[PDB]
């Protein structure tokens, strides 16, 4: 029920401000705005309460203020670890959250993917299945292309690939899976997982 | 240390009901209001209501009045949230969260939520529940290293998220990477978990992944050998 931008960005060391607008019945009438920081796959963390107070141990780079019907979260000296979603909140006869702001910190250097390729296990082959597992980590920015080859020819059927997902270090991870029959796996010289990121390519190959 | 520990993930069919628990420790349970907040996957936070663990009085968001009941058992410091007549847009992570200050402070329980449970994913679906197949990923030194090797577990073809994976029953934590799952065209999920270990330990130390898929009531302890 409160209004905040869906996504903002700033550069490292700079300051940034996130706005949270209510009405004169809630934000405009009470000093009961709180702010929350939420990293991927984690619970929210209370950063500000009563418009401008900081819980113990929260970094003094976070401050809060209000004017009229709009509260503001301000982050000074932006750092890479500040990337997260930020929610504002206010009393309103009830607990009312804003829609959330995704904060991106620009200027992060490129990071190249590290790739591990596993062949199908002997156990899986005995169950009459075969899965090749291509695990891709520590890349930035979060865009990758994955391509499979049987010997030298492209393979598109049986391929399943995740969208890049942010890990804790602000770099991204992705997975690709190639499903085959046991007969297919044993009837070729090799299979390859080929990962392309920012124009550079890593290829890992396995064989029976 | 304050700690809120919630019950494990659940899957339900449309029309059923779910009950989530939250066990609190590290503070006087009856002195602080407990809120419940949910988050649909990829969406924002949505307050559901609060209970006063003293007296047991409740207050619910308009959206859920007549579908939700919150209770507590003060003898085991546990709050409960039950949501009935479930629909697919109730699919969400459900959190318990403790109020900032105790109930003697002015303006509790409207100031904020300092301590959060780990969350409980509830999926509302009419699709079939499926448990995982678990396959060992035998060690490989090719990526990684300086004297290390990567091994893992493949968790294939399970339906409702989530799956958790620990190693050596939680005694192994450094170097563990559990990857987000892929949703395959079959409508089933698959993920992998990999840990990097010293190469010299391979012949002498046993590695076991502990796979937990609470929506199907399935646990797999899979040894991963060279």
């Amino acid at each position: 029920a409160l209004t905040q931008p869906a996504s903002v960005s700033g550069s490292p060391g700079q300051s940034i401000t996130i706005s949270c607008t209510g009405t004169s019945s809630d934000v405009g009438s009470y000093n009961l705005v709180s702010w929350y920081q939420q990293h991927p796959g984690k619970a929210p963390k209370l950063m500000i309460y009563e418009v401008s107070k900081r819980p113990s141990g929260v970094s003094n780079r976070f401050s809060g203020s209000k004017s009229g019907n709009t509260a503001s979260l301000t982050i000074s000296g932006l750092q890479a670890e500040d990337e997260a979603d930020y929610y504002c909140c206010s009393y309103a006869g009830s607990v009312a959250f804003g829609g959330g702001t995704k904060l991106t910190v620009l200027g992060q250097p490129k990071a190249a993917p590290s790739v591990t390729l596993f062949p199908p296990s002997s156990e899986e082959l005995q169950a009459n299945k075969a899965t090749l597992v291509c695990l891709i980590s520590d890349f930035y920015p979060g865009a990758v292309t994955v391509a499979w080859k049987a010997d030298s020819s492209p393979v598109k059927a049986g391929v399943e690939t995740t969208t890049p997902s942010k890990q804790s270090n602000n770099k991204y991870a992705a997975s690709s899976y190639l499903s085959l029959t046991p007969e297919q796996w044993k009837s070729h010289r090799s299979y390859s997982c080929q990962v392309t990121h920012e124009g550079s390519t890593v290829e890992k190959t396995v064989a029976p | 240390q304050v700690q809120l520990v919630q019950s494990g993930a659940e899957v339900k069919k449309p029309g059923a009901s779910v009950k989530v628990s939250c066990k609190a420790s590290g503070y006087t349970f009856t002195g602080y209001y407990m809120h419940w907040v949910r988050q649909a996957p990829g969406q924002g936070l949505e307050w559901m209501g609060w209970i006063n663990p003293n007296s047991g009085g409740t207050n619910y968001a308009q959206k859920f009045q007549g579908r939700v009941t919150m209770t507590r058992d003060t003898s085991i410091s546990t709050a409960y949230m039950e949501l009935s007549r479930l629909r697919s847009d109730d699919t969400a992570v459900y959190y318990c969260a403790r109020e900032m200050f105790d109930s003697s402070a002015d303006w509790s329980p409207w100031r904020g939520m300092v301590a959060w449970g780990q969350g409980t994913l509830v999926t509302v679906s009419s699709a079939s529940t499926k448990g995982p197949s678990v396959f060992p990923l035998a060690p490989s030194s090719k990526s990684t290293s300086g004297g290390t090797a990567a091994l893992g577990c493949l968790v294939k073809d399970y339906f409702p998220e989530p799956v958790t994976v620990s190693w050596n029953s939680g005694a192994l934590t450094s170097g563990v990477h559990t990857f987000p799952a892929v949703l395959q065209s079959s409508g089933l999920y698959s993920l992998s978990s990999v840990v990097t270990v010293p190469s010299s330990s391979l012949g002498t130390q046993t590695y076991i992944c502990n796979v937990n898929h609470k929506p199907s009531n399935t646990k797999v302890d899979k040894r991963v050998e060279p």
